[PDB]
């Protein structure tokens, strides 16, 4: 029923290896330019 | 009335009379300065002290290391190394904990 | 009707524009190299002598 | 001599077309280390139980 | 039972959230037309007010953070300054609806 | 003289993908919407390299399936990769539906009438693509599917014939489904075009439901990363969902030849179907299932007249937040339901978790906003 068993679990496992290769380095890159946001500083200064 | 030091380039331009020489205005008296509103102020410190060296009899240069001037306790004073292995010996113990719950729950139900 | 193109100036910002252009080449060329796997330029290689 | 990603910036990151030779290169070289690498391991949680490790009692 | 009614409503005020994002009540309005209205109508002292409260909201909430406990807005000090001009806006909508009708 | 605002081609993709002004402050929960998308085109892209080999004539539908999955190069990968495609295709549309619901996104009614239109689509496709195997759950929910809409009296009937092209589910039922089902996701592309197009009439909502003009940012680069970043996600449980487990979510019946003479002890199909199935089994009345079923997917487009609230989202209406998790826990309910054998004590539990359906989207949430504003000072 499944000739492509020992085939679909080797690509599984270099998926698995790849993606948590890249979902840090995502994340990190995600995490560089959404920082530019993450520390903006707001402040008021009405006349009163 | 003849230069005034201005225009970006660190020199002295031509101006008039009434702006080089007079540079506060014909207003009566000063209006206001507002202040400014925030969420939240930030923490200003510095950190310069760094450490010295090591060899034999250096037992009274980390005398002097370890008096604080600092606010932190002291098995975080040494900076990195002991930092990073405090944080590796209580994400190991409580990984232990947790799978010491999880081995008690499995050892309690039966096959 | 291309002799607007002939003088100095532009000879000069050809002359700038031949190194990027030979680098972008490069980069074309190896990846149109990988990504079809050519057997003239990988049995060159040394490392990557074994899939063939 | 300062650390490795100043000299990677230095002659390799600071030109796009340069940026983009050595993210090829290194998809090449990437490409076969990671090939050989994951099928190493694979063989190795699967010793004894694929075709090329039973292959030479039948094959002549 | 109107001091139950009332801790019952300062629990659901504390419960609603708004407070810890420096919100009034007034702010949480949705910026239907006769909302929209009653903000067109509104001092600029009380407008700049308001929209540097929804930039700081906004702000709180791209970050998943909250305001500090002391700086949240308490239920006593919160001013229903859009009010008057809402209650304006309705009953002259509803004058201009009643004549349309006849 | 820059390109992106000059040139005609340019200037659409300019003013919807790069300069496009969004709030700051969406959470992960506006990925779905464009991950969806993605999986369009994910699916389009592995349909057409399954039409390459399909051959749609009843002696030769199955066994051209098992030729995809057995003699193509990575055949098996694309077909199990459409089909775990479409289930995480529904599984992004419900959360995007139900963040819809949640942050008061339907009073944009023309993006939400081009969105249940466009669910109206893709739950057809979705059905007629699993009848397109030619399997014995696919010929067996094909025909179950079609005889109960055949129950509009002296319409019904002449309707369901010229569905079937004859009496019952045969060749030109296969064939013509095979047509509807390659037709139909570009008109959903051109329905999802139409769709963002209503949306950027009037821009996008923001999670505390206020107004975002006060602080937008340009789509380039931050929500360009951030979509980049939720395709890698789906993209992770889309393979481990291909490359691991390729039938948890699929049915073994269906790797039997379709055979009419045999009937299967249970008929059920998929589970983004079940929730309705089971309210289909909850009346006991042909037409009243029928429009049950058609009701229980159009009050979604009723809702943007439900809101009698004068807050938007509902962030800050903690009963109402309440009362929709309990409409979230009686759609697993009935999509749990919907799976079963038809036996005690499924029946009663199946009708209870229909009525409060049906009064908590009807009912319940439009006195529980009424009650809220009353709280709040704002109702008299
Ligand atoms: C938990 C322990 C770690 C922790 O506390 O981290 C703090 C951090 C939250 O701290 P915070 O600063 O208060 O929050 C702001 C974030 O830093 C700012 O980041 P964020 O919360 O905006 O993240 C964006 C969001 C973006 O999410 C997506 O793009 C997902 C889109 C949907 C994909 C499909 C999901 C549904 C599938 C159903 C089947 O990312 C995630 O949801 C997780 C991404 C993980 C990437 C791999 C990391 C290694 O938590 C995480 O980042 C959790 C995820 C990582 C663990
Ligand atoms: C998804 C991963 C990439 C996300 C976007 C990104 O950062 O792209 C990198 C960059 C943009 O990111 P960036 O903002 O870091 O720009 C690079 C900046 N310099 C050059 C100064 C280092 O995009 C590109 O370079 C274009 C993509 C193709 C690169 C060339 C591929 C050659 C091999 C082809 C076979
Ligand atoms: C349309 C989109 C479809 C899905 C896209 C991701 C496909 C990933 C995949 O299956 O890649 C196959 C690869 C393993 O390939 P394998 O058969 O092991 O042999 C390598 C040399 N032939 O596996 C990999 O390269 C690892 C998986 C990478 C997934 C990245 C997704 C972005
Ligand atoms: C699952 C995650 C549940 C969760 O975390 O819920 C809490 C979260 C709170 O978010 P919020 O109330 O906006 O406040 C943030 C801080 N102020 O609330 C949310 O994250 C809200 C999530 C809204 C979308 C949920 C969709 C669930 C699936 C619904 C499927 C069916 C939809 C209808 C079909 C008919
Ligand atoms: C125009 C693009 C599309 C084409 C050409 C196409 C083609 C096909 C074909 C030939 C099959 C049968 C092969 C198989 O067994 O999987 C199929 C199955 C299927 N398709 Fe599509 N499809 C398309 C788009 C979609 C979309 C958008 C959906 C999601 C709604 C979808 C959902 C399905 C499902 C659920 C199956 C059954 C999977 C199975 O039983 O194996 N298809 N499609
Ligand atoms: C065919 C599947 C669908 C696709 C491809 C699709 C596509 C999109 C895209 C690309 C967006 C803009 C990005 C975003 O806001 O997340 C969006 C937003 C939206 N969609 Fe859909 N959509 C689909 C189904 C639906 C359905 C079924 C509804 C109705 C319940 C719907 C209602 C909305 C609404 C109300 C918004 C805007 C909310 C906001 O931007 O804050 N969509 N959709």
């Amino acid at each position: 029923s499944e000739p492509e068993h020992d085939h679909r679990k080797r690509m599984g496992l270099k998926m698995l290896l790849m993606m948590g290769l890249l979902l840090p380095l995502t994340y990190a890159m995600k995490r560089h330019k959404w920082s530019v946001l993450k520390s903006r500083k707001l402040a008021y200064r009405p006349p009163k | 009335m003849y230069y005034k030091f201005s225009s970006f380039t660190q020199k002295l331009a031509g101006a008039w009379a009434s702006e080089a020489y007079t540079p506060q205005g014909l207003k009566p008296v000063s209006t206001e300065a507002p202040p400014i509103i925030f969420a939240t102020p930030t923490k200003l410190t510095s950190s310069v002290t760094a450490y010295d060296y090591s060899g034999k009899n250096k037992v009274p240069e980390l005398q002097k290391f370890f008096q604080k001037a600092d606010g932190v306790p002291i098995h975080l004073k040494r900076g990195l190394p002991d930092q990073m292995l405090y944080r590796t010996t209580m994400a190991l113990t409580l990984g232990g904990t947790i799978y010491c719950l999880i081995a008690l729950y499995m050892a309690s139900q039966p096959r | 009707m291309l002799s607007r193109f002939l003088g100095p100036r532009y000879r000069e910002l050809a002359r700038n524009w031949i190194p990027t252009a030979g680098m972008w080449g490069t980069v074309g060329a190896v990846g149109l190299v990988w990504a079809t796997d050519w057997r003239l330029i990988l049995d060159w290689v040394p490392y990557i002598n074994g899939k063939f | 001599s300062p650390t490795i990603p100043s000299r990677l910036y230095s002659l390799l990151f600071r030109r796009t077309s340069t940026f983009a030779l050595t993210i090829a290169v290194g998809a090449l070289f990437f490409e076969r280390a990671f090939d050989q690498g994951a099928d190493a391991i694979y063989e190795h949680i699967n010793e004894g139980k694929l075709w090329k490790h039973i292959k030479h009692k039948y094959e002549n | 039972s109107s001091k139950w009614l009332d801790g019952f409503r300062k629990w659901y005020y504390n419960a609603a959230g708004f407070n810890k994002l420096g919100l009034m009540r007034d702010d949480t309005l949705h910026e239907t037309e006769d909302v929209k209205e009653a903000i067109r109508r509104l001092p600029e002292d009380l407008y700049n007010d308001r929209m540097f409260r929804i930039k700081r909201a906004l702000d709180l909430t791209m970050r998943h953070q909250i305001l500090p406990k002391d700086q949240w807005t308490k239920y006593e000090e919160d001013k229903f300054y859009l009010e008057p001009y809402l209650k304006e806006v309705i009953r002259e909508r509803k004058e201009r609806e009643e004549w349309a009708k006849k | 003289t820059n390109m992106r605002k000059t040139h005609p081609l340019f200037k659409i993709i300019n003013h919807s993908f790069i300069d496009l002004p969004a709030p700051s402050n969406i959470s992960s929960w506006w990925n779905f919407g464009s991950l969806l998308g993605v999986c369009l085109m994910v699916q389009i892209i592995t349909g057409l390299f399954l039409a390459m080999h399909y051959t749609s004539d009843t002696m030769t539908a199955f066994s051209s399936v098992t030729h995809i999955c057995r003699d193509v190069n990575y055949g098996w990968l694309i077909r199990y990769m459409h089909a775990n495609g479409a289930s995480m295709f529904f599984i992004c549309l419900f959360l995007h539906v139900g963040r819809g619901l949640y942050y008061g996104s339907y009073t944009f009614m023309e993006t939400w009438n081009i969105g249940v239109l466009l669910l109206f689509a893709v739950m057809a496709t979705a059905f007629m693509g699993y009848v397109l195997p030619w399997g014995q759950m696919s010929f067996w929910g094909a025909t179950v599917i079609t005889n109960l809409l055949s129950a509009i009296p002296y319409i019904g009937t002449t309707l369901v014939e010229w569905i079937w092209g004859g009496f019952s589910v045969d060749k030109a039922t296969l064939t013509r489904f095979f047509a509807f089902h390659f037709i139909l996701p570009f008109i959903i592309a051109a329905l999802a075009i139409v769709h963002l197009l209503f949306l950027h009439e009037t821009g996008s909502n923001n999670p505390t439901g206020l107004n975002s003009d006060a602080d937008k940012i340009p789509f380039h680069p931050y929500y360009t990363i951030k979509d980049i970043l939720g395709i890698l996600i789906m993209f992770l449980i889309l393979m481990t969902l291909v490359l691991f487990f390729p039938d948890m979510l699929g049915d073994p019946d269906n790797y039997m030849p379709a055979n009419p003479l045999n009937t299967p002890p249970h008929i059920k199909p998929e589970w983004y179907f079940l929730f309705a199935y089971a309210i289909l089994r909850s009346i006991p009345n042909k037409l009243g299932g029928v429009l049950a079923l058609i009701l229980s997917i159009l009050i979604l487009a009723l809702m943007p007249f439900l809101h009698t609230s004068k807050q938007r989202s509902l962030m800050f209406r903690p009963i109402t937040q309440i009362l929709y998790w309990i409409l979230v826990a009686n759609l697993l309910i009935l999509t749990w339901i919907g799976g079963q054998p038809v036996e005690h004590p499924f029946i009663i539990i199946g009708q209870l978790a229909s009525i409060s359906y049906f009064s908590i989207i009807l009912i319940l949430m439009p006195i529980s906003g009424i009650i809220e504003d009353k709280m709040l000072k704002l109702y008299p």
